[PDB]
RNA sequence: UUAAUAUUUGUUUAAUGAAAAGUAUUUUAUUAUUAUAUUGUAUAGUAUUAUUAUAGUGUAUAGUUUUUUAAAAAUAUAAAAAUA
RNA sequence: AUAUAUUUAAUUUUUAUAAUUAAUAAUAAUUAAUAUAAGUACGCAAGGAUUGAUUAUUGAAAAAAGAAAGAAGAAUAUAAUUUA
């Protein structure tokens, strides 16, 4: 469920040349509980000077993508979001 | 992957089907839980009738649900009646249920906390046996003459498994509205919940004063003077109560027990 | 409420029960999923005039209270009419709501004791001495048993201060031990029923009798 | 914009519970193949399925009796035969064919090839039938086709005429059909689970551990 | 024609700009945003007089000056004041100078409120304010024997309420073992 | 919205749908400290009933007085004493 | 889950691969976590006095049928189903936990905490060393300048 | 536009009508709550007389000294009893030419209801709501 | 502002006292910088083996040059511990 | 002819005394108190039963009770994303 | 700033079924990044072409033979998910 999936960890590794990405991003939402072709993830990676919001489709070949945390951690989401919230305000030119 | 051939949401005609393409579609509010759908024209909304906003729909809504509820049917015009019927199986649903959060959800929707109460204590019991279609809807061969508008009975269906309103008879109204409801001949002995009767009583008794009379022939008054016809003058209307009229009710009453 | 789901399984609280709410049985492998034990509502308690009144009493019995042994007292007290922890806690909110008792801290055993407000210490012992009235125009008894009673009362009386506290003392343990018997001939059943008022609010109108049980 | 979850979505200090066995892909693939090389349980092959035109709120007073003439119609000593829970078939105007849902026909391509179309609906409450789990599927099949054909006698003995386990199923019970499910091919076999492929001797292993299990 | 009056769920605030009514307890903004002759609202009763002079004059003897912003905000600091607003500040101000009890002088920049016309008075003031303080410590001192009194009435009342518990107590004994002898007699001769 | 007495300044909390907007302005409500008939009158602002469309359920919420009447009734420093009778959260 | 009108093989497996995805799920947990189990089933199965999966699980057909066709539970045969498929791993976890220990073991366990204790203490004691030597060479620096006002 | 709130909310200090309730001109008591009669200037003071606002009846509301209406609906209290402002000062007795014995003001604390305390009260009321504590 | 805001503030404020109480890292002295030359050097002819041993002193010896003398005492120290990070962890990757 | 037209369409009331103006058949309009002849009390205006609260006092919770209709274009208002 | 006439874009509501012809929307003088022909041909030499491929620019189109006064939803996306 939702109050147990996001604010997770989520470990994600994309097979892209020369060299695979690899990142740490906590789950921000999901689209469905049980698996399907439609399942859907939505992940804040921040890396040194770097903030991306990611949604990455379950079943890619190239997108792997690992949840590791096992629990929720609703306050880390919080947290998280707040943190997303201000720099994407922040990132706007004035 | 690609987008589809229209994207975004796209308002399509009333009979068209449904697309099933990937579209990032909001829903107002959640309208899955009971007296909280949105109307439109599609099909997974109620038909809209129309009303001058969407907040006197929603007035024209909870006030055909409280006479619903009150007098168990309503004669309703148009687009009114599939929302009534809806509406009413949302409300049996809500009694069903019968939860505290059902109570003041209901409690919230109606104009009126003894309809409240008087719905809980009978829809139960009244559709325990029943899985859903609690309500049936009469399209009438008769219609408004003012603006031609289709009329339809809208009623609930276990009429005999409920408190009140056991064994009334709708073929023809009352001779007066304040009075109580035909019966048909086989339960005249049949008795209603005190309190409900007590709460008709007390709304009868309202049109039994003189004030009532002077407020009828005032109404002739104005609708003479606004122009609407077939109204006679307040010379020659005559009083909805009178003492022989009432006394023989009485005694009707107290043959129907 | 139930043993096994709203509480450890074991225990039991010796009060008012319910009108035809079955006790059964859960087993003992019984466990909320972290999810499912969020959404969970408990229906509301009856924090009105007789609740608040029989609080007010202990309350007035015990000068000062506090709030651990506060259900210990309730249960020990004859007359119960709370349901549970729950329902004293409610009824203790309600109370301090409407300005009753306040709840102050002890500085020497780092606790919260229950006192009693000033301005409605009267109002209190008022309700306390109609209680006690009503409670005397029920009991019956025969002459002799009236005058032993009598006699009893002006001896109690005429005993020390010291003295006094010990009989009562003495007195609210057997209290204790007569009722824990009783308790398993009769009960208190709360029976309860929804409605709602004028403004389209919902609440339940509460009945409480008592039942033989054998 | 607005974020889908406030802040009292969850409460504060309360935790979840888990929803994955470790954060360890390798282990969650093992895991996953032992659940995936599983035995199916609470799997049960019926030996038939029995069907009458009534409704099951009129069937449920009867199921007993049913499970009791089932019994002596198979000639099992009584407390070997188990009937499932009643399915109502779909009540449908338009009838599509070939749903489980669908209610059965008293006529089948099989029976009459040549007819140009099939009979009026036979079955709207059906419940299949269960004998003991230790009996082998042919015995099942067996116990099937013996019923199957002693229903099919005793309808043929019903329609010509208007104390036999049949003759009283047909007539008390009202049944009127009967039919023999075909076996249910839907689980296939994994040969991967995670990408890596199943040898035989890990799924010897896997089926050795559920067999411990069990025992 | 408003989106909010549209929306079918109104909300509180929604449904409070509606309170057109002129009644009591209602929406006064909404009242006042109507003209004068159409809303039956009279000017505004500020309270004069000595009640808000003696305070405001304790308040400024105190500093000797301040500005207007800084005499209000050190009124409002307090609990007890009977000044509404800086405007009613403003007007008692604006009283007592010309009742010649503060005058105003202009700073280089600014405007600051002085006692020189009655600083004799304003002096005797101040010390019958300092008097009235020490009559608070001498009351003080006496509710300090009042509350020696009222422990001793208080040790009174907890001689009554346990006499009282007592006697109540005696009748739960007594209703409990006549229920007792009433089911099973036995524990009650038992007891005795 | 939450309302007080205009005897003694007791205050409960109720929110009002769109069926009751003519008694959002004064309450004639049972007191419970009066213990009899009183006039309820409107203090502060909770956020509403229903939903505003295409609105989080938040949105538009209650006042600041509203915010802080909970607060000073049931929170951290008002639910310490009665955590150590039952802990609500629990039976 | 739709089921289609009734529970097949495919249904079952979908059910067991699905159990590894709540390891915290016992034979003894409440029964609204079963699929299809909606408040009407949910408030019936309590009626009947029913928490526990077990306690679905060890159901008769004739009571099933009692639930679906006079209660009102539409999917109660989707829920027994359920429950039937999954009540023989749970026996398992309770009794021994073996598919979730088998893979794992209390050494590598153990070894996970120690790992994970050491790293966070080596974590501290970097700072506390680099801070060490912040203090020695500020020291350093202090004798340095007073050999240099000396010079 | 108005520039002042609605609907002043008295959680921080609540402004009841007390029990017992005496006028300014007259010391005599007033009705409490059963009619309006009387007229409420609440300013959130326990200053003596008549703590929390003093109460004036309607048709004593005037000057006690020339017996005549306020001029902007401002009375002078002077040893306890209300004067109005040309009293007060020690100006000559002015005749109104509109109502003579009676002054144009609202009934129960209507016309003093736009201005006086509001929430929050304190600044350190604020930082109880906004910390956790 | 809100309480997550205060909670914040509050968390914020203890790490600026803990980085108060820290103090800035170092400015390094002759003597152990002279020890860290030689260790760098001294590492670089042990496990250098394509890149040229001249080129690395070279800029060895350019960075302890140039560098720190440029740059500011806090810069000085931080170059310091980066050294020192260098020579425990094979000069950074320099195959 | 336009004209199978435009337009109307009566399902929910938050406010309190004159005079100019209006004369509409007030059948005894009122039923009485005081005192003392006589005289007169209900309805505007903008060609209308019309965007309309005539602001002369005065204050107030009486809810002080006539606005159809089952999709569309254009237009008219109101809202209108994590793009700029 | 007007649909009055002409002219257009649509429609005349399951027609089991486009196509014998009328008429009718896409007849390369493309542009930019790469890479290969090739480090070729051609140049005294430095140098150095032509050139069919992927992206980039994001769309897809069939006319006339059947029974007609409700909502083409019995409406809360099921052709009745149990139903008195
Ligand atoms: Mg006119
Ligand atoms: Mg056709
Ligand atoms: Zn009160
Ligand atoms: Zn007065
Ligand atoms: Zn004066």
């Amino acid at each position: 469920t939702k109050e147990q999936i996001l604010g997770a960890p989520v470990t994600c590794n994309f097979e892209y040349n020369p060299r695979p990405v690899r990142l740490i991003g906590t789950v921000m939402d999901a689209h469905t509980e049980e698996t399907s072709i439609k399942g859907g993830l939505k992940v804040y990676a921040r890396n040194e000077e770097t903030n991306m919001m990611l949604w990455i489709p379950p079943g890619n070949p190239k997108l792997r993508h690992e949840v590791t945390s096992t629990k929720g951690s609703f306050q880390h989401y919080l947290d998280e979001r707040d943190k997303w919230d201000e720099a994407w305000i922040t990132g706007r030119a004035r | 992957g690609r987008a589809p051939p229209v994207i975004g949401c796209t308002r399509k005609a009333r009979y068209a089907g449904i697309d099933d393409n990937p579209t990032i579609t909001y829903k107002p509010w959640d309208t899955t839980e009971p007296l909280m759908a949105d109307y439109g024209w599609t099909r997974g909304k109620l038909p809209k009738f129309r009303a001058r906003s969407p907040f006197h729909r929603q007035q024209i809504a909870r006030r055909m649900v409280t006479e619903m509820i009150r007098k168990d049917y309503c004669i309703v015009g148009g687009a009114r009646a599939p929302a009534l019927r809806i509406l009413a199986d949302h409300v049996v649903e809500l009694a069903k249920a019968g939860d505290t959060d059902s109570r003041q959800q209901l409690a919230y929707f109606l104009h009126d906390p003894l309809m409240v109460d008087k719905a809980f204590d009978e829809y139960p019991r009244r559709f325990k046996d029943m899985n859903a279609k609690y309500a049936m809807m009469t399209r009438l061969k008769s219609r408004r003459r003012t603006d031609a508008v289709a009329m339809y009975f809208v009623e609930y269906k276990n009429r005999d498994m409920s408190d009140n309103h056991k064994g009334e008879d709708y073929s023809a109204g009352p001779e007066r509205f304040f009075l109580p409801p035909r019966i048909v001949e086989t339960e005249k002995g049949i008795q209603r919940p005190p309190h409900m009767q007590m709460a008709f009583d007390r709304w009868a008794s309202k049109f039994k004063t003189e004030e009532f009379h002077h407020w009828w022939r005032l109404r002739h008054a104005k609708l003479r003077y606004w122009g609407v016809r077939n109204v006679p003058h307040p010379s020659d209307v005559d009083p909805l109560w009178t003492e022989k009229e009432e006394e023989e009710w009485h005694n009707e009453m107290l043959a129907n027990t | 409420w139930q043993s096994g789901v709203h509480t450890p399984h074991g225990v039991v609280y010796r009060g008012a029960k319910m009108k035809n709410w079955p006790e059964q049985r859960i087993p003992e492998n019984f466990k909320f999923t972290e999810e499912q034990r969020f959404r969970t509502k408990a229906i509301p308690r009856d924090v009105g005039t007789i609740p608040r009144n029989f609080v007010l009493g202990v309350l007035y019995r015990h000068q000062p209270c506090e709030v651990g042994g506060l259900w210990e007292h309730c249960t020990n007290d004859p007359e119960i009419v709370l349901d549970s922890k729950r329902h004293l806690r409610e009824v203790l909110k309600q109370a301090r709501e409407e300005g009753f008792v306040t709840f102050e801290r002890d500085a020497i055993s780092n606790e919260w004791l229950c006192f009693l407000t000033r301005e409605r210490y009267e109002e209190v012992q008022r309700i306390v001495t109609a209680k006690s009235e009503a409670v005397d125009t029920h009991s019956g008894l025969r002459g002799a048993a009236a005058t032993e009673t009598s006699t009893y009362a002006e001896k109690f009386r005429e005993m020390n201060v010291e003295a006094k506290e010990a009989h009562a003392r003495r007195l609210e343990e057997e209290v204790a031990n007569t009722t824990r018997y009783l308790r398993r001939f009769q009960q208190r059943e709360i029976d309860y029923l929804p409605y709602t008022d004028l403004n389209g609010k919902v609440n339940f109108m509460w009945w409480y009798e008592t039942r033989d049980v054998q | 914009y607005y974020w889908p979850y406030n802040e009292d979505f969850v409460p504060e200090g309360a935790e979840t519970s888990r929803f994955q066995s470790s954060g360890s892909p390798g282990t969650r693939r093992r895991v996953l193949q032992e659940y995936a090389l599983s035995p199916l349980f609470g799997a049960r092959v019926p030996c038939c399925v029995v069907g009458t035109l009534r409704t099951a709120k009129e069937i449920i007073v009867l199921k007993r009796d049913i499970q009791s003439l089932l019994c002596e119609l198979m000639e099992l000593p009584q407390g070997s035969v188990t009937l499932g829970p009643l399915q109502q078939l779909r009540e449908m105007m338009l009838y599509r064919h070939g749903t489980p849902l669908s209610p059965r026909l008293g006529d089948e391509r099989q029976l009459n090839m040549d007819a140009y179309a099939r009979r009026p609906i036979a079955a709207r409450t059906m419940m299949d039938v269960f004998l003991a789990e230790d009996m082998s599927l042919d015995e099942i099949v067996n116990f099937g086709r013996l019923s199957l054909g002693k229903l099919q006698i005793a309808l043929n003995n019903l329609r010509k005429e208007n104390v036999e386990p049949a003759q009283l199923l047909v007539d008390r019970m009202g049944i009127s059909y009967c039919e023999i499910p075909s076996l249910d091919e839907s689980d296939y076999v994994f040969a991967e689970v995670g990408g890596v492929a199943v040898t035989d001797e890990e799924a010897e292993r896997v089926a050795q551990r559920w067999a411990e299990r069990c025992e | 024609k408003e989106y909010r009056l549209t929306v079918p769920y109104r909300s509180e605030v929604t449904m409070l700009r509606l309170a057109n009514h002129k009644a009591i307890n209602s929406n006064i903004r909404e009242l006042f945003k109507k003209p004068l002759v159409m809303n039956n609202i009279k000017a505004i009763p500020r309270d004069l007089g000595e009640i808000p002079r003696d305070y405001v004059l304790r308040l400024l003897f105190f500093h000797q000056p301040i500005r207007l912003v800084d005499l209000w905000t050190i009124c409002k600091e307090h609990d007890d004041v009977p000044l509404d607003s800086a405007k009613h500040l403003r007007l008692v101000l604006k009283i007592a100078k010309l009742q010649r009890w503060v005058y105003a002088e202009k700073n280089q920049t600014n405007n600051l409120y002085y006692y020189y016309v009655h600083q004799s008075r304003m002096q005797e003031v101040q010390q019958m304010v300092r008097a009235s303080e020490v009559r608070k410590k001498e009351q003080e001192s006496v509710r300090e024997i009042e509350a020696e009194k009222l422990r001793m009435e208080e040790q009174e009342r907890r001689k009554v309420a346990l006499d009282e518990n007592i006697v109540a107590l005696q009748n739960a004994l007594v209703s409990n073992i006549a229920q007792i002898q009433e089911f099973d007699p036995g524990f009650a001769r038992s007891k005795i | 919205a939450l309302f007080s007495c205009f005897r003694c300044g007791y205050m409960y909390e109720f929110a009002v749908s769109n069926s009751y907007c003519r008694k959002l302005t004064l309450r004639n409500d049972h007191c419970p400290r009066c213990d009899q008939l009183t006039l309820f009158r409107f203090m502060s602002v909770s956020g509403m009933v229903g939903n505003m469309p295409f609105k989080p359920i938040g949105v538009p919420g209650p006042s600041y007085a509203t915010l802080w009447w909970r607060k000073t009734r049931e929170g951290k420093e008002a639910s310490a004493p009665l955590d150590a009778v039952c802990k609500s959260d629990r039976w | 889950i739709a089921t289609g009108g009734r529970v097949t093989n495919e249904d079952r497996r979908w059910w067991l691969v699905h159990l590894e995805c709540a390891p915290d799920i016992t034979p003894g947990t409440f029964i609204a976590w079963l699929d299809c189990c909606g408040t009407h089933t949910c408030k019936k199965l309590i009626e009947r006095n029913i928490w526990t999966i077990e306690q679905v699980a060890a159901l008769d057909s004739d009571q099933v049928d009692e639930l679906k066709y006079r209660e009102g539970c539409l999917k109660m045969d989707v829920v027994w189903e359920h429950a039937r498929t999954i009540i023989t791993p749970l026996r398992q976890r309770e009794v021994t936990g073996g598919v979730e220990s088998e893979l794992q073991g209390r050494i590598m366990e153990l070894r996970k905490k120690r790992e994970l204790e050491r790293r966070r203490e080596e974590i501290l004691k970097e700072r506390a060393n680099v801070s060490e030597q912040r203090e020695e060479t500020l020291r350093k620096l202090r004798e340095a300048i007073a050999a240099k006002k000396a010079a | 536009r108005p520039h002042f709130p609605a609907y002043n909310e008295d959680v921080d200090r609540p402004m009841v009508v007390p029990p017992d309730a005496i006028c300014f001109n007259c010391d005599k008591p007033i009705d409490a709550g059963d009619v309006n009669s009387y007229v409420w200037i609440p300013a959130g003071n326990a200053t003596v007389p008549t703590p929390q606002g003093y109460f004036f009846h309607f048709g004593c509301f005037k000057c006690n000294r020339c017996k005549y209406r306020l001029g902007h609906n401002k009375f002078y209290s002077k040893d306890g009893k209300a004067w109005c402002i040309p009293c007060a000062l020690g100006r000559d007795v002015r005749v109104p030419t509109r109502r003579w014995h009676t002054s144009y003001v609202n009934t129960h604390r209507t016309g003093s209801r736009l201005t006086g305390h509001f929430f929050p009260r304190h600044s350190h009321q604020m930082e109880f709501l906004f910390d956790p504590n | 502002d809100f309480g997550r805001a205060a909670a914040r503030r509050m968390q914020l404020e203890r790490r600026r006292l803990e980085a108060s109480t820290h103090p800035p890292p170092v400015d390094p002295t002759a003597q152990q910088a002279c020890v860290l030359y030689r260790r760098l050097l001294k590492a670089g002819h042990q496990q250098l083996l394509v890149t040229d041993k001249s080129y690395y002193a070279r800029k060895v010896r350019h960075e302890f040059e140039v560098t720190a003398r440029q740059t500011s005492a806090r810069v000085r120290g931080i170059m310091y511990e980066r050294g020192q990070w260098l020579v425990e962890n094979k000069l950074g990757g320099i195959v």
